[PDB]
């Protein structure tokens, strides 16, 4: 019936710190050892760190090293993560795991492999007030017929951004993409229309950038 | 090169140019087998190490009792009987008491009653069926004489790891410029655990005879089920005591688990690391295989630069001298100069050497190496090097009879 | 760019066979013991193969696992679409004393066409060029399955310094799409004679280029 | 009866018993350059670069791959030679000479094919050994293991004597007196 379950994760700011738990219930806590491994979104999982049956054994990455600490009370089966100055890369889902082992040995390493998993927790390192987007015309020049010209919404925050086009007037050609988290926690976005390169020069495009975090209400001429 | 601080060690020799030799690999001991024109090894089983074992049984050493009921029945009046009787939970007691007008009843003889207590499990130890399945042994190799006492071997071409089950007894494992070694293990002499359980019992584990499993003397459930399982002899645990006229007082026995521990006084104890046991029990018949294995500098010159030692040369268990010695010259690879002479004069050869043809590996100067070498009895001389700058050595060595 | 290199996806129709390599050093996959671990869209991982080549209970026979030297593979036969899945090799490593986790490998189970990746890329506008900043961005859409890799030149070099890109989301007609964005100062844009986009998809690469002048 | 080859021109000879030398090893961090060594640009060693997993657990800052590179001097111990023989220096005798080369190895001598002897994998060089040759191609017989935080095991390839024996056994056996070489 064995079942982990993490939690004391949310949307805690850099600099500062927290303390993940995790919940045990099925088997002999005090026997294996545990491992705590991190998600960031839309990324590969990223083992973060190991501690023993007994607690006399820990080994972290190398990115979380002098900053991480991991630990167990064995008395009340519970897995303690302990986060302090955190970066915007520490941002991820964490998953606390069980291990096959308890690592009692020398033997015990090489043949670790992580046997049941918790169900994570998110832990977002957000460092940024409500910002407008500053809008831009991403322009076309010389697709045979047609043609893409675009709005590029570039450094705003938080979710989310909505973007018209001739207010509401254009909507088929119109792919708005998801946005990116930059390397310093703006989001910027692209929204792009397809239209006849006939008619460029003979019709008005417009897009209507409107993020309602902050007031931002902004519409751009798109002209070659 | 390990072993030498072992106190079990085997010396093994070989032939001329043979192809096979037999060893025996027990735990925590150690086996260097040394063949003819072959470079020296050090075999040794590391880890015996069981997994995915079937439960067979269950024994509970530790009981509670909660919320007894009893019922009375004067004589005449038919057999005692409760509706908590029936249930398997439950364990219950049926005996005829002493009645009379002096408790409730029309005359005097023997009147019927019944006693049931509710049987809990609080503690419980498990035993384990070990199939060929759930054996893994772990063999290690460790060509005499390298760069420099643990494991670092990955990197290593002296040192090598096998891994071994008795469905899969043939191993080979490569050695660098040494060549490669072969292992045909029988598993069938490594331990009858066709006639052993694996006993788990509060962390602690051992390795117990079947029959004597058999014939422990508590409650038991057999194989495992989830919630709650049916103990079969709940009596071993939950005794009854001095009946009266409508009651009779249920107890159960204090724990169990120091009984079992004295009990186990003499039996193989096993390590435990999560969901896998680890075993100190240790014996493998194992075949070499060893036409594949090669000296690395046959045609190697000799290094005519001057060695020095780095520590004192010490005397084994075994009567053999390690000596670590440091070699200043960039001629290498090259071939170490390394005998020992009774009479300085003729430099002839007496003993023999155990790490069979020392050869230093690096071109960088100052590189460390560690020989080691089987003197005759008596005083003689340990040389190494050649020329002015050679070391010579006085050694003596004791007697027999240990 | 990874410890243990495992190809960042891989594609098969549906009652096919698929194998997923991982490739490390001696100091890992090569002594150490291999396990693999299946990661469903929005869940939590889940082990698939232990100790190299064993099945955890409840884990199907279509699932197998090899290793061989410093490689390990994972084997899926006899696919379904339920397969489609990220895939990851890890294991402990012995020099680095460290537990490692695979780039991972995104499974698809191919239910519709092919589609090649369409690609659209803008310079920096002129707006940008006088708030001292530039942006060139790169846009790919309707392309499946949804897995590309991107790169950026300057002219004649590769680029890898302020490149922030996006990973592929469903388009709304089950066809993907990703975004990557690359920053400049004004001096690097008025540098090169051009900069360029390459998209890779299925074996494929479709190139774009912009120029200052 | 006297068929005899006159003084011949070597063609290639290959290397196939060696030795290797003033063995180096140097390891870079990652962000810290690509690993060197002097003899790295020397035409008598034979070298390998290639790229290690870097960390903390064996004597780094950060996380990476690391740039290492080892260095052998090889030398040739045992090599075999082949020679052209032309039909000009070639004397008939009683009581197809385009396809042949004239093969000798340690003291016994055969005539091969052209383009079996042109295609052989071992280290090798063109015309004549007045020392300190060029040996092309010597990763045939030296390798490099075990790609390794500060070193990386070389290994040197026994003699392939046998194998190049076992090789020529449908071949035609020849002799030699001297600085001639009687034929059949």
């Amino acid at each position: 019936e064995v079942q982990l379950v993490e939690s004391g994760g949310g949307v805690v700011q850099p600099g500062r710190s927290l303390r993940l738990s995790c919940a045990a219930s099925g088997f002999t806590f005090s026997s294996y050892a545990m491992h705590w491994v991190r998600q960031a979104p839309g990324k590969g999982l990223e083992w973060v760190a190991v501690i023993s049956y007994d607690g006399s054994n820990k080994y972290y990455a190398d990115s979380v090293k002098g900053r991480f600490t991991i630990s167990r009370d064995n008395s009340k089966s519970t897995l303690y993560l302990q986060m302090n100055n955190l970066r915007a890369e520490d941002t991820a889902v964490y998953y606390c795991a069980r291990d096959h082992l308890g690592w009692s040995s020398i033997w015990s390493a090489p043949e670790s492999f992580l046997d049941y998993w918790g169900q994570g927790t998110l832990v977002t390192v957000s460092s940024a007030s409500t910002k407008g987007p500053s809008v831009f015309p991403l322009a076309p020049s010389s697709s045979g017929g047609t043609a893409a010209l675009g709005c590029l919404v570039k450094d705003y925050f938080p979710e989310p951004v909505t973007v018209s086009w001739n207010s509401g007037a254009l909507t088929s050609g119109v792919h708005t993409f998801p946005a990116v988290l930059q390397s310093s926690g703006l989001y910027s976005l692209s929204s792009v229309v397809t239209v006849p390169s006939s008619s460029l020069g003979t019709q008005t495009y417009i897009c209507n950038v409107n993020h309602k975090p902050s007031n931002t209400k902004v519409d751009k001429r798109v002209e070659p | 090169i390990r072993c030498i601080g072992v106190s079990n060690r085997d010396f093994v020799e070989g032939m001329s140019g043979g192809t096979w030799v037999d060893v025996v690999l027990e735990h925590g001991g150690c086996v260097t087998v040394m063949a003819q024109d072959k470079p020296t090894v050090d075999i040794e089983l590391v880890t015996t190490t069981v997994s995915n074992m079937a439960e067979v049984r269950s024994y509970c050493y530790e009981a509670s009792i909660s919320d007894m009921a009893s019922d009375s029945r004067c004589p005449t009046q038919g057999e005692a009987y409760l509706d908590k009787q029936s249930d398997t939970q439950y364990v219950c007691k049926r005996t005829l008491v002493d009645r009379g007008w002096g408790n409730g009843c029309g005359l005097f003889g023997k009147g019927s009653l019944v006693t049931c207590a509710k049987f809990a499990c609080s503690k419980k130890m498990t035993g384990k069926s070990i199939q060929p399945e759930n054996l893994e042994y772990r063999i290690m190799l460790s060509v005499h004489g390298s760069q420099h006492n643990d494991t670092g071997h990955e990197t290593d071409e002296n040192r090598a790891k096998v891994e071994i089950t008795p469905n899969s007894p043939r191993a080979e494992a490569t050695l660098g410029g040494f060549g490669s070694l072969g292992l045909d293990c029988e598993p069938r002499t490594g331990l009858d655990f066709s006639d052993l359980y694996y006993l788990t019992m509060n962390n602690k584990h051992w390795l117990v005879h079947k029959e004597w499993f058999h014939d422990i003397p508590l409650p038991w459930h057999a194989g495992a089920d989830t919630g709650t399982p049916h103990w079969n002899n709940k009596e071993a645990l939950v005794e009854f005591k001095d009946a009266h006229a409508k009651r009779q007082t249920v107890v159960v026995l204090g724990s169990q688990e120091g009984a079992v521990h004295t009990a186990l006084a003499g039996a193989l104890e096993a390590e435990m690391d999560g969901a896998k046991g680890r075993l100190s029990s240790g014996h493998l018949k194992c075949r070499l295989k060893m036409d594949k294995l090669r000296l690395k500098g046959v045609s190697y010159s000799l290094c005519t630069a001057a060695f020095t030692f780095t520590k004192i040369p010490a005397e084994t268990l075994h009567g053999t001298v390690t000596v670590e010695v440091q070699y200043a010259g960039t001629d290498g690879p090259c071939k170490v100069p390394a005998q020992m002479a009774v009479d300085m004069q003729t430099l002839t050869p007496v003993g023999r050497l155990i790490t069979a043809n020392p050869v230093i590996t690096e071109s960088t100067e100052n590189s460390k190496m560690m020989l080691e070498l089987d003197p005759p009895f008596g005083d003689s001389y340990i040389v190494i090097g050649v020329g002015e700058k050679k070391i010579t050595h006085h050694w003596h060595r004791s007697g027999s009879t240990i | 760019q990874s410890v243990l290199t495992q190809p960042p996806s891989v594609s098969a129709a549906p009652g096919q066979k698929v194998t997923i390599s991982c490739s490390g050093s001696s100091s890992n996959i090569g002594n150490n013991y291999v396990s693999w671990y299946q990661q469903l869209p929005g869940t939590a991982p889940k082990l698939l193969i232990y100790d190299s080549n064993k099945r955890p209970s409840g884990i199907p026979d279509r699932f197998s696992g090899s290793k061989s030297g410093t490689s390990a593979t994972l084997g899926i036969t006899g696919l379904q679409t339920g397969d489609e899945a990220d895939y990851y090799c890890g294991t402990w490593d012995s020099s680095l004393s460290v537990w490692v986790f695979g780039g991972g490998t995104k499974l698809t189970v191919l239910g519709q066409p092919k589609a090649a990746p369409s690609v659209t890329l803008f310079p920096p506008s002129s707006e940008e060029l006088q708030a001292n900043k530039a942006t060139l961005v790169c846009l790919i859409s309707d392309f499946y399955p949804g897995a590309v890799t991107v790169a950026w030149k300057a002219d004649s070099s590769p680029v890898k310094a302020g490149v922030e890109t996006t990973t592929p989301s469903k388009q709304s007609n089950n066809k993907y799409a990703a975004s990557s964005y690359l920053s400049l100062t004004p001096e690097q844009w008025k540098s090169h004679r051009s900069y360029s986009c390459q998209v890779t998809h299925e074996g494929s690469t479709v190139e774009k280029t912009v120029a200052p002048t």
